[PDB]
RNA sequence: GUUUGUGUGUUUUACCGGCUUAUCUGAAAAGGGGCAACAGAGAACCUGGGAUGAUAUUCCAAAAAGAAAUUGCAUGUGGG
RNA sequence: UUUUCGCUUCCUUUUUUUGGUUGCGCACCUACAAAUUGCCAACUCAGAACUGCUUACGGCGGGGAAUCCAACUGUAUAAUU
RNA sequence: UGGAAAUGCGAAACACUUGCCAGGUGACCCAUCCAUCCUCCCACGGUGAGCUUUCUUUUCACCAUAAUCCACAUCUCCGGCCUUGCUGGGGCUUGGGCCUCUCGA
RNA sequence: GCGCACAUUCGGCUCUUCGUGAUGUUUUUUUACAUUCAUUGCGACGCGCGGCUUCCAGGAAUGAAGGAGGGUAGUUCGGGGGAGAACGUACUGGUGCGUCAGAGGUGAAAUUCUUAGACCGCACCAAGACGAACUACAGCGAAGGCAUUCUUCAAGGAUA
């Protein structure tokens, strides 16, 4: 659970994107403290994002599960990937 | 956020196919006048021609290239690297004004620079061909 | 606009062709057409052409995996079944 | 551009122009994603071998 | 570019194309290509050759995979299950690609009618609809006349048989309703 | 005289670029032979004609038939 | 109107940052009726009257109730079936 | 060889080679309606012919080929000099950019 | 009980200023010597005060929790279930030998097997099964029903 839980928390009282695009931008100005992966990447993704999340020093999580979990859990109802975080506070121990 | 000059990236599109380019000048966003984060990058459009051998008569020095050309170009269009190639002697202090010909005069030098770093030095990397 | 009590598509066979194959094909044509999961692209868009002959609408992947309805448990137990033994064959 | 067979004799090259390799037959999103592609995972077999590096010393 | 090709015989689902490098130095992908003797034991190939330098002749139809069940590792023989209640013993050295038929035989459908029977046999020379030969004339055939319906004499044939005096149930250990079980109790 | 600009010499040579004599290197299988389509695949003309007795998207030439299209190959000039 | 709409002036903080302030713009019919009306338009079906008298051109599936038989559609003895 | 880009050009010259090009380059069933082109009829006008006696708006006819450009004006700027630039259809495709749809729409 | 003489009462722990800039004093001392100490700065917390200044606010505003209900949270318990794997071991069938005048079954035998060779013994295999006594007015399970292991999975109860 901790990951949903605590993200769980993350959405509701954090800022966070959804859209890869958007997470991708989000890495990139920074904003995003934390990458979070889904399995159902096109890896390539993985890796991309993973340069960046890297890059900057960014949590990557993988999340381990699925598409509409995933959405489920951020409080949507469509596939999902990938999110980052940008910031929570409150959720802390996603900023652990 | 972790874009500076210097650092290389590989351009995508507009002319630039996976092409290398060096970060001059990051423009972190946006504006009207660029509706889109855009940083200002200096980059090769030609790759060098092949040293081996004894080559030539005189001699290909022909194949020794190198062409420059500068570009404001959107973020979202290319892959960063982790390498860098400093825009110190460089740019610190002698930016490229961009104009027109200032954009151009700076890419002469600039490709004389390129030059250096190429003569002999390090990050051969840099100045290449991946194969796709 | 009428959609019949018990037979699904099998109103076009009428009579003919009797309930009992009734029967046999009414379980097939529900597996075969149906739409179903993607894999990485996840969502259900992996359809049939041909003979079990599956594209995913939707990430445009194509996946052998055979007869009325893609991989069968006995494939995807064997898929375990590599996994397991694969796996500690490695382990 | 886009004609038939018997037309290309004819079809004019710099009608037939627009481009990046691979991909005079290409128009940005296919072409993206094959250069990406290997730029990264070059750089992983990069790294790979790299992480292996340091292993052995 | 520049590489080598990577398509032909269709088992699961992989798409295609795909970068397996073979024989013991692949690494154990399904489908992937390792000499089954160097396979494991229980594991499920498909298409295992017979031959060797076939590439695939045995279970080279829809649906199956095999299971190989023994090793015999002092010759380097290995006894593979045929899927058929038959048991082949190939050497183990035979080449095989992982896994199963991605196919997995339209056998259980309900066939339905003549028309799809029609297009169903189609590929190959015409051998379908069947007439019986009981009718067929009887200066070709066996079964003809009788001045109604029947069979004449014992289908059950010493398997020598003439051609022309050999056709049906040869030599029928046993026929007709399985009121038991074959091979063994 | 300089330096520079321009023009010229069958100058000379080095160097390119070309081109041919010329010399060496230098390709592998359902394809080591060749046919097989008067509808597939399928490479350039349109309309008009006080136009034939009976033919024509073929006959009408320069001007009022015209206007086309393509090939081949020249030629000079042009781009050079 | 404790936020990343933007800028100007001004005030405040060091600030020519913010924040407040001002002018304007940015999001927000909160401009909002009805859409009145203008125009043109259609032959379908329907409705109703009026009316009167005609198995009338044409083209137009008999039906029911059972027994035997073959599931069915398919197939065929050119040129009796 | 142009424009972040989608994407550019009198010529940005560059031919063999590619266990080269899932390169509609040949290449493909029917199938569906639907959409509309094409063509086509109707009919309005309007012409011209022809018709038409106790009655009428009757009849017919009324056209444009391949082959090629796409530069007119808006706007630039309504023409001093018109010089940024040459901006500028419809209506199907896709893409691209910005914004980033989430109370779900 | 309350206050009380001193913190030099048991006692707090920085409420024996704190922190840091640092300097100084220290100098076989708890080195250097921040606070204390001496020098002094800024910040300063505690604690106090001071200035307030500005803004802003419920007590119980919203009974009382059933030996009512519902959950919740904590070890855990059980042959609960469900997916796994592993096996023990037998029944066989089989093999592989060994041998051998009999086997075998039975109320009575009879049908069975017989010297290719029955049984038989042992080895071993194959196979499919079954979890044996354990293990019992004893557990779990809505009920049906539920007993190697581990591996799991998700479940349940009770108790707190």
């Amino acid at each position: 659970d901790t990951i949903n839980t605590k993200i769980q928390l993350v959405m509701k009282s954090g800022k966070y994107v959804l859209g890869t695009q958007q997470s991708l931008k989000t890495l990139r100005q920074g904003r995003s403290k934390l990458v979070v992966i889904s399995a159902n990447c096109p890896p390539i993704r993985k890796a991309e994002i993973e340069y960046y999340c890297t890059l900057s020093k960014t949590p990557i999580h993988h999340y381990s599960g699925n598409n509409l979990d995933l959405g489920t859990a951020c409080g949507r109802h469509f596939r999902a990937c990938v999110l980052s975080i940008t910031d929570v506070g409150d959720s802390d121990i996603t900023s652990a | 956020k972790f874009l500076k000059p210097g650092k290389v990236v590989i351009m995508t599109s507009g002319r630039y196919a996976g092409k290398k380019a060096v970060i001059v000048q990051n423009t972190d966003t946006r504006n009207k006048e660029r509706p889109y984060g855009h940083s200002l990058l200096a980059g090769i459009k030609k790759y060098p021609r092949k040293v081996v051998r004894g080559m030539s008569k005189r001699s290909i020095t022909r194949r020794s290239q190198v062409g420059v050309f500068l570009r404001v170009v959107n973020h979202k269009h290319f892959l960063p690297t982790r390498y860098n190639m400093d825009l110190s002697r460089e740019l610190r202090g002698r930016i490229n004004v961009s104009d027109a010909s200032k954009k151009a005069k700076s890419k002469q030098l600039v490709k004389r620079l390129f030059q250096a770093r190429y003569n002999a030095g390090n990050n051969r990397w840099f100045f290449q061909r991946l194969r796709f | 606009a009428k959609r019949t009590v018990k037979m699904g598509v099998m109103g076009r066979y009428g009579a003919r062709y009797g309930s009992n194959p009734r029967k046999r094909a009414k379980k097939l044509e529900v597996s075969q057409h149906a739409k179903h999961f993607c894999s990485f692209c996840g969502k259900f868009a992996f359809r049939r052409k041909a003979v079990g002959i599956w594209r995913c609408d939707g990430c445009s992947k194509t996946v052998a995996g055979g007869a009325y309805t893609l991989s069968t448990p006995n494939n995807t137990t064997v898929r375990s079944t590599v996994r397991r033994l694969r796996e500690l064959k490695q382990s | 551009k886009a004609l038939r067979h018997t037309k290309a004799r004819l079809a004019p090259r710099h009608q037939k122009t627009t481009s990046r390799p691979y991909g005079g037959v290409l128009s940005h999103e296919q072409v993206r994603d094959r250069i990406v592609r290997a730029f990264l995972i070059e750089e992983q077999r990069i790294v790979k071998r790299a992480l292996k590096a340091h292993a052995k010393v | 570019y520049r590489r080598v090709k990577e398509l032909m015989v269709a088992p699961e689902g992989m798409f295609t194309g795909q970068s397996m490098l073979c024989g013991v130095k692949a690494p154990l992908a399904i489908g992937n290509v390792l000499p089954l003797g160097q396979i494991t034991e229980g594991c499920i190939v498909c298409n295992v050759e017979a031959k060797v330098g076939d590439r695939g002749t045995l279970a080279r139809a829809s649906g199956d995979y095999c299971i190989i069940i023994s090793h015999n590792t002092e010759t380097g023989r290995t006894r593979l299950k045929l899927p058929s209640g038959q048991k082949k013993t190939v050497p183990s050295s035979c080449r095989a690609m992982i896994g199963i038929v991605a196919g997995g035989g339209r056998i259980e459908k309900p066939v339905l009618k003549a028309g799809n029977s029609f297009y169903r046999f189609r590929g190959k020379r015409n051998c379908w609809p069947k007439v019986r030969g009981v009718a067929r004339n009887p200066v070709e055939h066996p079964h003809g006349g009788g001045n109604h319906q029947h069979i004449g004499h014992p289908s059950t044939v010493s398997r020598h048989a003439p051609p022309g005096q050999k056709v049906g149930l040869i030599a029928a250990r046993r026929t007709g309703r399985i009121r038991g079980s074959r091979a063994v109790r």
